[PDB]
């Protein structure tokens, strides 16, 4: 059989998780905003001449329900933390959901992947390098992405299932 | 000589394309003879207008219940079911058309096409026939399963016939 | 003296049965105009034929977007959106009215039915009327919902006016 | 906030656990046979005055896939254990699920409850007597349900959750 990773797509609510998760599921960008309660979503990838099973659960940022993220968190293999390139508020929002992973998974050494989404938009408030400094100080790989133009979809979701095999050895 | 038919699928009414299949019909002709006929509809019913009801990414996309629409029914060219011709075809990868069953001898319409190696169903399920061109198409199909197999937009075989 | 609304609910086309709301003009008289005009249809464009989208059993039953019929839309007859009127009244219990909303002064014409208190909305979602009769419909409702309010089957609005 | 109890439905296929669950849940009955993949359910109740959530995870009885049953079984805090009343082969399957409830939740005595389903049928091969006797050994209760005409549906997973409350 092909090995399943369960990839969790995490931050704060209209920075694109479900447009990247719907890239990368359907091939199609969701123009409107349908605020996320929770989806699950299947699709089988060539990753390095390996096909394996991806299970993505698309969460909700909703700040009312901070401390209802932690089941999810608990099950889940490898996180997807996004931010949006065009608000700086969805950056600092970042350090706010690596604690609670980490916290509620009691490990510093969790599969993570930092996405800054949004990247075909002009109005530009977090430096590349700003985020990739804070990358780096986590230990875990940056990808500038845009679910409108389809730019690093892939990269991110097949760079986090590569952590996962990191971790897992 | 093995024939082959072809599925014209469509999403919510949208041309998707075309997923043709060679038959065993060297190695189970009666089964692939059934799968033949209902592509055709030329016994006065069949697969055209039909839906796959089950896509669960990773494994297989299901259809064939034109006589339910719902997953629980359809029927052969035998009557209501028909045996399991043999076992001599296994379920070794993507692309495998192979006969849905509800136990042994239970044959009627309903198919799967494997997307994956699904090799507990050997020796269970009667292999009948591959896809020869469109795999791209069954797996565009998987666009709009789930784990559990419940699609989220209408999948049907708008057209389909032998070539 | 307050407006009295009426929805007549179907599942799949087959009638289920009426609900009918009080609509609290006296403390939102905005609001409460809003979603009386808006189940009469006299603006040109209003309920009717709209779908509950969304049901979560234990929670609510949402419903309102007749623009896009996905759960992304909907319009005032103000405007596509206008302002939170009051947070006067809260969510006490199952049977209340409530405006949908995507943060601040985003009403439009979306709108839920609590099935159970539901204190933390309170203060962040304008409470505007009460079911009145055919609260065992809603109560019937929530058999179509699920966990993360798919429904199973299609609830319409097929028929809504003031009494 | 009210109290959220996560049930799971176990038996051989065919024999009703779906129609049963349906019945619960939408109070209308599935005449036709669709075998199950895996289904979940919610539903709010009132259970010895107190209204809780039923969190119902519906699950497939084929037999090549009893290793991954395991999962499930960790999460799901009781177990409808579904026979029927026309089948034996179905009767002798429970002490299967039994068997294996036992192993994975790792105890003697898991909130459980057995149903002989289909008695409205004229045919019966399972005695009644023979399932309160089965029933007796484990320490478990015992209700012959009809999902088609809707007997004992609400008794077999109020039970239930009557026994994952006395044991909670
Ligand atoms: C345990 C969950 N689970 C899985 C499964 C299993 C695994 N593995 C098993 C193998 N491991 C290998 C050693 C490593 C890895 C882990 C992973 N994840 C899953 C899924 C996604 O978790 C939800 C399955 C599966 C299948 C059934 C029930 C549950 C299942 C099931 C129900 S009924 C049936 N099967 C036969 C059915 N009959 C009818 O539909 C009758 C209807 C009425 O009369 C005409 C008509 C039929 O013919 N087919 C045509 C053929 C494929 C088949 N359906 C089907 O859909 O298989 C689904 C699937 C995913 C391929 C298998
Ligand atoms: C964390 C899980 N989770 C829950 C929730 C929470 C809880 N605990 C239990 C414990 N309790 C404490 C003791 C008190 C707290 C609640 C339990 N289980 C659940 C669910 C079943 O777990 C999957 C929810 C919830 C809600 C959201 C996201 C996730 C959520 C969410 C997304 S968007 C929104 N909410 C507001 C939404 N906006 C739009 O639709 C915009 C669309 C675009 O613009 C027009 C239109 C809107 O206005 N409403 C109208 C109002 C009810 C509201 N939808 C909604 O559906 O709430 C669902 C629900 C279940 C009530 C809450
Ligand atoms: N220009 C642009 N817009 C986006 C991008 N991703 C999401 N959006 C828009 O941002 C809004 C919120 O997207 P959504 O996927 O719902 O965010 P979520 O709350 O994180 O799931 C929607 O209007 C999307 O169309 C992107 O990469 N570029
Ligand atoms: N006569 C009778 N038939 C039933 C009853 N419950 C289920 N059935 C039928 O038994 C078949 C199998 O039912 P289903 O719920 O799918 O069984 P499951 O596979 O165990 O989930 C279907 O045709 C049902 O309508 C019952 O109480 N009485
Ligand atoms: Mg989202
Ligand atoms: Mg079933």
């Amino acid at each position: 059989g092909m090995t399943e990773y369960k990839l969790v797509v995490v931050g704060a609510d209209g920075v694109g998780k479900s447009a990247l998760t719907i890239q990368l599921i359907q091939n199609h960008f969701v123009d409107e905003y349908d605020p996320t309660i929770e989806d699950s979503y299947r699709k089988q990838v060539v990753i390095d001449g390996e096909t394996c099973l991806l299970d993505i659960l698309d969460t909700a940022g909703q700040e009312e329900y901070s401390a209802m993220r932690d089941q999810y968190m608990r099950t889940g293999e490898g996180f997807l933390c996004v931010f949006a390139i065009n608000n700086t508020k969805s950056f600092e929002d970042i350090h706010h959901y690596r604690e609670q992973i980490k916290r509620v998974k009691d490990s510093e050494d969790v599969p993570m992947v930092l996405v800054g989404n949004k990247c075909d938009l002009p109005s530009r408030t977090v430096d590349t390098k700003q985020a990739q400094d804070l990358a780096r100080s986590y230990g875990i790989p940056f990808i500038e992405t845009s679910a409108k133009t389809r730019q690093g979809v892939d990269d991110a979701f097949y760079t986090l299932v590569r952590e996962i095999r990191k971790h897992k050895e | 000589v093995n024939p082959t038919v072809f599925f014209d699928i469509a999403v919510d009414g949208e041309p998707l394309g075309r997923v043709s299949f060679e038959l065993f019909a060297d190695k189970v002709p009666k089964t692939a003879e059934n799968f033949r006929a209902l592509s055709t509809g030329e016994k006065g019913f069949g697969y055209k207008g039909s839906c796959f009801h089950r896509i669960i990414p990773g494994f297989m996309c299901q259809g064939g219940d034109f006589t339910r629409h719902n997953g629980t029914g359809g029927k052969s060219i035998y009557g209501e079911k028909f045996e399991d011709e043999n076992f001599i075809l296994k379920h070794t990868g993507p692309g495998i058309l192979s006969m849905a069953n509800a136990g042994p001898n239970t044959n009627g319409s309903q198919f799967f096409i494997c997307t994956a190696k699904t090799e507990w169903l050997d020796g269970k399920h009667v292999v009948f026939g591959k896809v020869k061109e469109g795999m791209n198409i069954v797996e565009a199909m998987e666009r709009f399963g789930s784990r559990n197999g419940k699609t989220s937009k209408k999948i049907t075989i708008a057209d389909c016939g032998q070539l």
